[PDB]
């Protein structure tokens, strides 16, 4: 019942308000979970890239966080090779932070935040954690060329 | 004066790179603080260069290995630098604690037991190599007393 209620918000609010570089709307395939477009971060490899992403709502949701994996192939630290997220507020306490205090607007802010600046300190891949870190350019080449194969058109 | 030894680290290991470190010889002290001061990721690409050029095989690798160590574990506490650097520096104090042999850890250890007896530890970064050295310590089990005996009086000494 809560999901109607707090969706009826969100959609109409990301509709209305969305925040900045992002959209989301209730899918054209998928009539009950939702699509987001979190076009790629300014001065990260990520320049020029449109990033899809999946947000299910849980059934008990809001005392559940959304779900949410990146679509379109993203190379990056916090990000692995099936689009899964290394995020606290995509959890529940004391591992994560999601509660009623947040929404999915809030969180695809802290996506495109996660976009711009990966954690090294979360690596679901240790290679582009490592060469974020150690060979930034080489990340930021590989990211850029991923960029322009499957976040461009 | 770093890119006379990125076209060094680029090319082959142990042939040009050993060459260096005997012919600069003057001081690694100069030539990371200032080094530092100006661009960080200068100070991260040089260690990348130093201790690939300085492998544990040989005595004037290691000798250098020794040298870049205690005036690395020397600034981090001493000065007051970018905490992005800080984390780029122990994160090669951390990738590069696994090969040492014996008496120069101990040795290592003992320069931390200073630290932690009288000296300004501004910063407890300084410390997170106590951990790895005496894991590295412990799997060593040879006379360098044993691996396990060091750990024991080292971890005495840090204790008392």
């Amino acid at each position: 019942m809560q999901r109607a209620s707090r969706l009826k918000r969100e959609l109409h609010m990301l509709a209305t308000e969305p925040p900045p570089g992002i959209t989301c709307w209730q899918d054209k395939d998928q009539m009950d979970d939702l699509r987001a477009q979190i076009l790629g971060g300014a001065n990260t490899p990520y320049e020029k890239g449109v990033f899809k992403l999946e947000v299910i709502i849980p059934e008990r949701y809001p005392f559940e966080p959304p779900q949410i994996r990146f679509l379109t192939p993203i190379y990056h630290p916090n990000i692995d090779s099936a689009g899964r997220i290394c995020l606290d507020v995509l959890k529940l306490p004391p591992k994560g932070a999601w509660r009623p205090s947040l929404n999915i607007a809030t969180v695809l802010t802290s996506i495109q935040l996660l976009m711009s600046e990966p954690n090294p300190d979360d690596p679901l891949m240790a290679d582009i954690s490592s060469e974020f870190k150690y060979n930034k350019p080489a990340f930021l080449k590989n990211a850029r060329q991923w960029t322009e194969k499957h976040a461009r058109q | 004066m770093d890119q006379k030894i990125l076209s060094l680290a680029a090319e082959k290991t142990a042939d040009k790179l050993q060459e260096f470190l005997q012919t600069l010889r003057e001081g690694d002290l100069t030539n990371l603080l200032q080094n530092q001061a100006v661009k960080g990721k200068v100070a991260g690409a040089l260690l990348r260069a130093i201790f690939k050029g300085s492998p544990c095989s040989e005595e004037a690798g290691t000798l250098r290995r020794r040298k870049i160590y205690t005036c690395c574990i020397q600034l981090v506490e001493s000065g007051d630098l970018q905490k992005e650097i800080v984390s780029e520096i122990i994160g090669l104090l951390m990738l590069e604690a696994h090969h040492f042999p014996g008496p120069l850890l101990v040795e290592l250890a003992n320069e931390f037991i200073s630290a932690v007896r009288e000296g300004s530890l501004v910063n407890g970064k300084s410390l997170e190599l106590l951990p790895i050295i005496l894991t590295a310590l412990a799997t060593k089990k040879e006379n360098l007393l044993s691996g396990e005996e060091c750990k024991k009086q080292l971890i005495n000494t840090l204790c008392s």
